[PDB]
């Protein structure tokens, strides 16, 4: 013993649990999850069936009233107008909508994806050329619906609902030791260490910090960008936000009013979250350590400008990860491990079904131990299993799924960048 | 069953009026044996689509039979005790003092100082009890 | 007039709880299970 100076060791970070995700605790592998979609157009299950319901599209503003009668005509690129007539046309977002023309007027020859008739559209909208327009259908119409008094072709425009569903699977992951007596009789003559113990918490530590590390990145892997679409500034750089550029700071200086520009955005992509779920404006954030400096040293309340030290939420990585509460309405959690500088935001509700991202557990750090009577060395582990999914509606782009039944677990096709519950932005200029 | 051991037909009909009085019971929802000594209990699990029982007839058939073995060891040690001196007369004195007997005394017998159906029945109790 | 329809007669589509109809189902509810007498 010359004079042994202690030891140190490396201290385990903390983990966000699963405050801003489902937990649904289960009792069995393999659960599930239904769904009803409100739907028209006489049959529920059919290509082209029209939702009743749904965040991002207006409402079929003509299905009961004079749409019932006849069909308008569509718009198009490259066709004429004619004044007085009334157009229909399903956009990407903001759905379906009836304009009439108040002039006699082309609408772009040269556009192609729609995504450019839409646009096209939304111009002769602004300029007045196209305006939005409903009514109910002549009475003296409706008076012989269902075939009276010799008539035909009258049905009424009928509604009902299609009811499918989405299942989820549990994957699992275990770890062993394999360990030493040698190394581990040394150990309890130089430290007192057990050495099976301290390798047991190792092993449920890294399966624990794995899974929760998993969760948010799934939480980043299905988040759709934000300052974006909706939510763009037209002369901005398209998903990030800098301080380095008066184009996101509304040519702001002097950092008591420059920084409050991110709480502006926060607000905006909260918002727009609620709009594509239909739920809620978001009530939590994660972000990198520097984000989070930044919103600790700001007055995120509404005042002239201010400036201070980042004392507003915890900023350390070390004791917690949770930072608090932002304006007293958002969670703020800290990415300890960002790749490189953003945050992400979202909206989970009080009703463990409402949350977008979904954590199941099923089978958690079972301990396993034995030896291999070859050589008697000890052998432990741990096990888990769980499995992990998402909302039904989490793409929201689309009214439905194909043939009634899908996976509910993420995958690209099913959630790459499309998760209405979540929105990213890419932080740079701190 | 045919009852081959006609031997006991009353007693087993007594048996099987007290079986029945047990399986009317409320006794549900209980994790121990709800016992505490005497004869020895064993898991003849049955009446369910595991039929776990067949390991315990097994057990007892295959082993047969440790239980009345060291049962015997220890009751031929006991005899063997109460043979030597001073264990004899331990054992006599307190066999004496539990059942004292002597000229015109009393016997054990059944006190009815409670509450009866009739006097008459204490006589017919006390009766049967001598 | 939105219909239940019916299952194909395919155990498993039974057991998924597929039909033609609007509404997908649970699953079929379990009434017990039996297992086969042990011989004497």
């Amino acid at each position: 013993g010359p004079a042994v100076m202690g030891m140190v060791r490396r201290a385990i970070p903390n983990l966000i649990a699963f405050d801003i995700c489902g937990v649904q605790p289960m009792n069995s592998p393999t659960g599930q999850v239904f769904a009803l979609r409100a739907v028209y157009g006489k049959d529920p299950v059919a290509a082209g069936a029209k939702e009743a319901f749904h965040p991002m599209y207006g409402p079929d503003a003509m299905f009961s009233g004079q749409g019932a009668a006849k069909k308008f005509p569509a718009l198009a690129a490259s066709t004429q107008t004619t004044v007085g007539d009334i157009y229909t046309h399903f956009f990407q977002e903001t759905g379906t909508v009836y304009l009439q023309a108040s002039v006699q007027v082309t609408i772009d020859a040269g556009a192609t994806d729609a995504a450019k008739l839409d646009a096209e559209i939304k111009k002769q909208m602004e300029a007045g050329a196209l305006v939005e327009i409903a009514e109910g259908m002549a009475t003296s119409i409706a008076e012989l619906q269902e075939g009276f008094n010799g008539s035909t072709d009258n049905p009424w425009n009928e509604m009902g609902f299609r009811i499918d569903k989405q299942v989820i699977e549990a994957k699992s992951r275990q770890l062993k030791a394999a360990y030493s007596i040698e190394l581990a009789q040394d150990l309890r003559a130089v430290h007192g260490m057990d050495a099976d113990a301290e390798l047991s918490g190792i092993l449920a530590t890294e399966i624990m910090l794995e899974i929760n590390r998993e969760v948010v990145d799934w939480i980043n892997y299905s988040a759709q960008v934000g300052k974006s679409g909706m939510t763009l500034t037209p002369g901005s750089k398209a998903g990030v936000f800098d301080f380095q550029d008066p184009i996101d700071i509304r040519g702001a200086r002097w950092a008591g009013e420059s920084f409050k520009a991110l709480l502006f955005q926060i607000d905006k992509e909260a918002v727009e979250i609620a709009r594509q779920t239909g739920r809620g404006e978001g009530n939590f954030i994660i972000a990198s350590r520097n984000v989070v400096n930044v919103l600790a040293s700001v007055d995120t309340g509404i005042s002239y400008a201010a400036q201070g030290l980042a004392t507003g939420f915890s900023t350390d990585t070390t004791k917690s990860v949770f930072a608090g509460v932002l304006g007293g309405k958002y969670r703020v959690y800290i990415d300890q491990y960002a790749k490189q500088d953003y945050f992400t935001v979202g909206y989970k509700g009080p009703n463990e079904m409402d949350a977008g991202i979904y954590y199941a557990p099923y089978v958690a750090l079972t301990p396993l131990r034995g030896s291999d009577p070859k050589n008697f060395q000890p052998v432990m582990g741990f096990k888990t299993r769980y499995g992990i999914g998402i909302n039904p509606f989490a793409e929201s782009a689309a009214q439905a799924p194909a043939s009634r039944i899908q996976s509910g677990m993420p995958s690209i096709l099913n959630s790459l960048g499309k998760n209405a519950y979540f929105r990213r932005v890419y932080v740079k200029g701190i | 069953k045919f009852n081959v051991l006609s031997l006991f037909a009353p007693w087993a009909k007594m048996d099987e009026r007290n079986f029945k009085d047990q399986e009317k019971e409320d006794l549900v929802s209980i994790t121990a044996p709800k016992l505490d000594d005497g004869a020895r209990e064993f898991e003849v699990s049955s009446n369910e689509a595991a039929s776990p029982y067949n390991a315990a007839f097994q057990t007892i058939f295959g082993s047969y039979e440790p239980g009345m073995k060291t049962t015997r060891e220890l009751i031929d040690t006991y005899r063997n005790l109460m043979n030597n001196y001073e264990v004899d007369n331990a054992v006599s004195e307190i066999v004496s003092d539990a059942i004292v007997y002597e000229d015109d005394t009393e016997v054990v017998a059944l006190n009815l100082d409670k509450s009866k159906f009739s006097p008459k029945i204490k006589n017919m109790m006390l009766d049967e009890f001598s | 007039a939105e219909i239940g329809g019916d299952h194909g007669y395919n155990a498993t589509n039974i057991a998924a709880g597929q039909t033609s109809g609007a509404v997908t189902q649970i699953g079929p509810a379990v009434m017990g299970m039996v297992r086969r007498a042990i011989p004497n």
